[PDB]
């Protein structure tokens, strides 16, 4: 319902980390895709903390190593969804309340996030 | 040659022939993406399959593209059941199918788009319309990735055309390219990591999606508003 | 149904009989018999020639009989004291190479112009008219204007730097003909109707 | 006959003595209507983004061609839209705009919004070819009418108002019953 | 010899000739019967010297060329032009004229300021008559002399010295 | 002597050249000579798509410019068998007769400025301004439309229409009246018009004349009751007409029609009721936008509609309609292409004109002036 504004509020935040991330390894970050519903929103209310849909980090090849995409505003089964190009990781965040952000039941943490990431970008380190 | 009825019209054609071509060549049409000219069908799309009578009528529909021809064959496309199925498979190919169009430059030439528009359409005269049954997050995955000095590659366009896979086998007989996860999961990557092939840009041409674009030629002008010049080539003796 | 007696003997003579499910009729009919047989329907009652619509068919994505082709709609105007509303078309195709055909200025003075203006636009000349002339066109250009092969006159419209739009390639339209950039087409892309 | 000469005069005379019901310009703004037709705006969204992708879509429904359309692919890292393609040149020759209104039906970033400008006319062919930056949402007046005001010194005015604004603007606020 | 070359003379006279604008309508298009509205019954163009709407030069020196138009017209109205007194001036009235709207085509005639100079556009097919005034109070303060084009640049007090007066 | 009148003149605006064979005191014979503007729209329109083409349908009728543009629709709409829902219909007629009521305006307008006294123009024109707010408002359009739409106009009525809706049929008929008042009495009305504007009948069908020339003959021959088309099967009104072809006679009939449009109006506004504007078959329809931001199909759909626009099947099609000006109508032929292979278009003028040196047999000098006007040029007809 409004489970969607702490996602939201989530997804800003984890993409936050993102870009963190992205500057403190200096490994490549870039923007992958705005929202329709901001394209096509013209003049019915828009909201979103944020216009950005999809960003990924990548390797420095413009090959991701990392995507990260949110669910659209009425784009229901609302969650927000990573994965590791060829790991066939795929992770679904959910929001569960009266605990914060879960990553299938366990809190995500910028740390373990983290960790996801440096087992990525060094495992996998395609270029 | 094999006698053929396509609902209407008998051709002469003869035999080890696809129904598809005899189908076209009697005026009547299909929706067709995944085998193509000078090159060896596959099932894939599965868009090519229609009921046929020879007369009882078969009990899975055949993708008659890839099935051959039979004397005294009957043919039937402008069933109401196959439209119906048509747009059932346009939808399910719609599912993941990543709303672009606008800098798609794909475009004109977003043929998929064309059968789309042909062949779909609800089951319901209506008194209100329909659109979907879908309605939940798509698919994200891979785009603004440069393929190449001369190609880009945004992922999530791909139908999963497999054109172009192919096409390495058929034509040059040289692969660079493969599916790579299962199921859902897949998509179609290189691990060359810049095409070393000496022909490799026709598949621009092939990705009947507009994955594999001219970059040089991003964002600089739209597919109708060129005017597309015949004419003759000159920079190999060929 | 003063079109019955026209229907009946239309048959009678074999002509062959086009309708569109819209309730539109053609009768298509030889040069020849034309003149006397439309006399015969003014006789029978027909109040008012509507029109002459002169067609090129010079490319079609059909063939068609001739390339010329002429077409009259009578009616029968029941608001008057007589008449009944019958209203169709007569087609009449045409050799090219004569440009020829018996007017019908002889049955209603409406004709004389509708007919000058289809000498015009398309070649013909009606037997039996009197004057030619333009009366909606320049003399000055020549070549019986409006018609298929006719130039169709364009000029690219300019914008700063001299940078300039070509009309005639801008168009993503096409005629049946065309094919686009597509390949091939079916379903609503050749046409599309409803009954529903 | 007679008589109704009279009666002509007469009401006439009734006429006369009525305050009359014309309006002068530009001394009381037109009365519009918030669907009116001038000259089309290039909006933006309050992220400051404008809202146009060059998207051209415009120019398939212009029977006119009057749009020439350089397009182009946004900064990355500054992105003059939000989007992944822009339009690196927007002009409009208003010589021969249809202002077609399709136009607005076509785009779809509804970046194209028809203005309530009329007061456009000049002496000379190549300055009536508007430019994007005199086709925003953020000029405040006509090419002629702006050019004036610098020269002169003066400020602004349209002479129009509508009963309010048209929901498709949400840009730009017109004089409106409280403007002029 | 048209009053001019002593400061006095010069704005007096332009004054004059300013201020007493006579249109000459040509329609030949939807724009006349715009046209009849642009005279009365909302506004007024007596109080931009004008009781003079109609056919005659005899009357008049405004040109407005009004409409869209054909190869057959344009000897005619080149000749309607010619048979004008000395100092003239040409409003190219609306776009059918200016540059021919959304015709391309043999017929008609594209870009009205082939036939005839030009020293003012008002695009707009239909143009509010209001444009038409504001086209008219630019034409005045043209002729003053108290004008430029976008890029600063002057320009003379008349249509009529940019091709052949006559 | 043969006179040449040529075009603009005085007033008249016609291009108009006319050969009068005078006998230096009486007109004998006028050969028109005419066709000097001319555009060829129906060559124009099979390069530019249906969509396209409903530019040029306003764009040769500066009176009833709805009509042309309806009859055009219909066509269309009747060849691929789309439907238009009844709200939209009622709008349709409301549009027509208020375009109807417009023409009327301008007519008499014109016949007062023609020749006769010239004042009342302005007050039938403060009228038409009224008329013009109208379309204003809902349009954006002072006049020229694009409101109709295929499967019906393309959005909803303003509320603001409802009052000043109301408001003019208020005043109208109070006001139709005294503009009437002008010319029944007038004994010098008589002596100019009565005498004129002869012409039998049966030779207004030989020569080609429609209605409010053939009604204006009295001879009854509404398209709208003959033919009838959508709406007016259901609503009840009559035919106004004359009984002889003259000059008087027209003049009054029109006075009459207007009153007669406006109970239809009136008859409108009762039958008035929300409801979708156009035609929800998206197949054929344009989506509503407020949905590209949902769907992909309707992305597509859109953004193929507004470019290649679709393919209505082969075939001709006709249908005959009343206009203000005459008997109006399409021959359209499509080959199935994004254009059509042939517009024939229908101009009543056109032919009405055909019947000029006919009508101004042997009439007298000053007199021939007026019995070009009373007929109705429209330039648009004739020219196309
Ligand atoms: S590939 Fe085709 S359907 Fe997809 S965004 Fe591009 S043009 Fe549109
Ligand atoms: S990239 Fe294109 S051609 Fe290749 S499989 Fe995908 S859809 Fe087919
Ligand atoms: S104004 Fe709209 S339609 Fe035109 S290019 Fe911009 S986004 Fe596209
Ligand atoms: S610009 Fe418009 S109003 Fe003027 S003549 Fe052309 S079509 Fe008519
Ligand atoms: S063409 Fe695809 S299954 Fe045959």
């Amino acid at each position: 319902a409004s489970s969607e504004r702490e996602l939201y509020e989530a997804w800003v935040e984890l993409l936050s980390w993102m870009r963190e991330y992205a500057q403190a390894k200096g490994v490549r970050f870039e923007k992958e895709a705005d929202f329709p519903d901001f394209i096509y929103r013209m003049e019915r209310p828009y909201d979103l903390p944020t216009t950005i849909m999809t960003a990924s980090l990548s390797d420095g090849l413009g090959e991701p190593f990392l995507l990260a995409d949110v669910s659209p505003r009425h784009a229901k089964l609302k969650r927000i969804g990573l994965r590791l190009p060829r790991a066939h990781i795929h992770l679904h965040a959910h929001y569960e309340p009266g605990k914060g952000l879960v990553t299938g039941k366990i809190p995500l943490t910028k740390e373990r996030f983290f960790a996801l990431a440096d087992r990525a970008r060094e495992a996998l380190a395609f270029a | 040659m094999v006698r053929v009825k396509v609902n209407d019209r008998i051709v002469e054609v003869p035999p080890g022939t696809s129904v598809m071509d005899a189908v076209f060549h009697a005026g009547y049409d299909v929706p067709l993406f995944c085998s193509e000219k000078h090159l060896s069908p596959i099932g894939a799309c599965r868009m090519c399959l229609v009921r046929i009578g020879l007369i009882q009528w078969q009990p899975k529909l055949a993708a008659s593209c890839v099935t051959a021809v039979a004397d005294g064959m009957v043919v039937d496309t402008l069933s109401d059941v196959v439209r119906e199925a048509q747009a059932g498979m346009v939808e399910f190919t719609l599912l993941n199918h990543p709303l672009d169009c606008p800098t798609c430059d794909k475009g004109g030439a977003c043929e998929l788009q064309d059968r789309t528009v042909e062949y779909g359409l609800y089951e319901k005269p209506l008194e209100l319309p329909v659109y979907t049954r879908f309605e939940f997050t798509r698919r994200h995955v891979d785009k603004h990735h440069p393929l190449s000095p001369f190609v880009i590659l945004d992922r999530e366009r791909c139908i999963h055309c497999k054109r172009c896979v192919r096409y390495f086998e058929e034509v040059p007989g040289d692969e660079v390219l493969d599916f790579i996860e299962r199921g859902v999961h897949t998509f179609i990557g290189t691990m060359d990591f810049g095409l070393p092939s000496g022909f490799s840009g026709n598949i621009t041409d092939i990705c009947p999606v507009g994955a594999l674009l001219d970059l040089t030629a991003r964002f600089r002008a739209r597919n109708w508003e060129m005017e597309e010049t015949p004419t003759t080539c000159a920079l190999c003796p060929v | 149904m003063r079109l019955e007696r026209v229907l009946e003997e239309a048959r009678a003579k074999g002509y062959p009989i086009e309708d569109n499910g819209l309730g539109n009729l053609w009768v298509v009919l030889p040069r020849e018999r034309f003149k006397e047989e439309m006399a015969h329907y003014k006789a029978m009652g027909f109040n008012f020639l509507a029109d002459i619509v002169g067609l090129d068919y010079l490319t079609y994505p059909d063939p068609r009989p001739e390339r010329f082709a002429v077409v009259y709609e009578l009616v029968s105007l029941p608001g008057w004291k007589d008449g009944d509303g019958s209203r169709f078309f007569v087609r009449v195709y045409v050799p090219e190479e004569d440009p020829r055909l018996p007017t019908v200025t002889d049955l209603w003075g409406s004709a004389n112009f509708l007919e000058r203006e289809v000498y015009d636009l398309f070649g013909i000349v009606f037997e039996g008219h009197p004057d030619l002339r333009k009366i909606l066109t320049p003399e000055d250009l020549e070549g019986h204007p409006l018609r298929k092969d006719y130039p169709l006159g364009e000029t690219p419209t300019l914008f700063r730097e001299g940078r300039y739009i070509i009309p005639a390639e801008f168009r993503a339209a096409l005629t049946g003909k065309d094919p686009g950039l597509t390949f091939y087409k079916g379903g609503s892309r050749k046409g599309y109707r409803s009954l529903w | 006959t007679l008589k109704a000469l009279a009666q002509s005069l007469g009401i006439t005379l009734k006429y006369l003595f009525s305050k009359p019901v014309t309006v002068p310009y530009p001394d009381a703004p037109v009365a519009l209507k918030p669907r009116f037709h001038g000259r089309h705006v290039l909006t933006r969204h309050p992220n400051g983004l404008e809202k146009c992708i060059g998207c051209s879509l415009c120019a398939a429904a212009c029977p006119a061609y009057a749009i020439y359309v350089e397009p182009a692919e946004n900064d990355p890292e500054n992105p003059v839209s939000a989007g992944e393609r822009y339009a690196k040149v927007y002009e409009i020759n208003m010589l021969r705009c249809i202002f077609c209104g399709l136009c607005e039906e076509a785009c779809p970033t509804g970046a194209i919004v028809l203005g309530y400008d009329f007061e456009m006319a000049d002496y000379e062919y190549s300055d009536l070819v508007y430019g994007k930056e005199d086709m925003l949402v953020d000029v405040v007046g006509t090419k002629p009418q702006r050019r004036e005001a610098k020269r002169t010194g003066k400020p602004v005015k349209v002479g129009y108002v509508v009963p309010y604004v048209r929901p498709e603007l949400e840009g730009f606020k017109a004089p409106t019953e409280g403007g002029k | 010899r048209e009053g001019i070359l002593f400061t006095t003379l010069e704005k007096l006279v332009a004054w004059g000739r300013s201020n007493s604008l006579w249109p000459a309508t040509f329609g030949l298009a939807c724009c006349a019967i715009e046209m009849m509205a642009s005279t009365d019954a909302r506004n007024d163009l007596a109080r931009f010297g004008s009781e003079v709407f109609r056919a005659s030069p005899r009357q008049a020196d405004v040109m407005i060329v009004a409409g869209r138009l054909s190869k057959k017209m344009a000897p005619v109205m080149r000749r309607v032009w010619e048979q004008m007194p000395d100092p003239k001036w040409v409003i190219s009235m609306g776009a059918c004229a200016s540059s021919g709207g959304m015709f391309n085509n043999y017929a008609i005639v594209q870009n009205v300021d082939s036939v005839v100079p030009v020293d003012v556009y008002v695009p707009g097919c239909p143009p509010r008559p209001e444009a038409l005034i504001y086209a008219v109070m630019q034409l005045q303060k043209k002729v003053r002399g108290q004008a430029y084009n976008e890029r600063g640049e002057r320009l003379p007090p008349v249509a009529a010295w940019k091709r052949t007066r006559g | 002597m043969t006179l040449n009148v040529g075009p603009q003149h005085p007033s008249t605006h016609g291009v108009l050249r006319l050969m009068v064979t005078l006998s230096g005191e009486e007109v004998l014979e006028v050969v028109p000579h005419i066709g000097y503007l001319h555009t060829g729209f129906e060559k124009t329109m099979e390069h530019r798509t249906y969509l396209q083409n409903i530019t040029y349908t306003p764009r040769m009728d500066y009176l009833h410019s709805f009509a042309h543009d309806l009859a055009y629709a219909l066509a269309v709409e009747k060849l691929l068998g789309a439907v238009v829902p009844p709200r939209a219909e009622t709008i349709r007629v409301i549009l027509n007769e208020l375009s109807r009521l417009a023409s009327h305006l301008v007519f008499l307008g014109t016949g007062l400025l023609d020749l006769g006294a010239l004042t009342p123009f302005f007050y039938a024109f403060r009228e038409r301004e009224t008329i013009l707010d109208l379309f204003e408002w809902v349009t954006g359009q002072r006049f020229h439309h694009n409101y109709i739409r295929i499967g019906g106009v393309k959005e909803d009525l303003p509320e603001e229409f409802v009052p000043e809706l109301k408001k003019l049929l208020e005043v109208l008929p109070h006001r139709i009246d005294e503009y009437e008042a002008l010319f029944a009495e007038s004994p010098i009305f008589y002596e100019r018009a009565r005498g004129v504007g002869v012409i039998p009948p049966e030779v207004a069908i030989d020569l080609g004349l429609t209605g409010g020339s053939l009604r204006a003959s009295g001879v009854n021959y509404d398209v709208r009751k003959a033919y009838p088309y959508s709406g007016y099967e259901t609503y009840t009104f009559d035919v106004p007409l004359g009984e002889r072809g003259d000059v008087f006679d027209r003049m009054l009939v029109r006075i009459r029609e207007m009153r007669e449009s406006v109970k239809i109006i009136k008859q409108a506004l009762e039958r008035l009721e929300p409801g979708p504007v156009r035609d929800p078959n998206p197949q054929i329809t344009p989506p509503p936008r407020h949905l590209l931001e949902t769907s992909m199909e309707a992305v597509i759909y859109h953004f193929k509609h507004y470019t290649e626009g679709f393919h209505p099947p082969k075939g001709e099609v006709y249908v005959p309609t009343e206009s203000a000006r005459g008997e109006l109508g399409y021959y359209i032929v499509s080959d199935g292409g994004s254009m059509p292979y042939r517009v024939k278009v229908r101009a009543p003028s056109f032919v009405n004109l055909q019947s000029l040196p006919y009508a101004c047999k042997g009439e007298q000098v000053p007199d021939m002036v007026a019995i070009i006007a009373s007929l109705d040029p429209v330039m648009g007809d004739v020219d196309r």
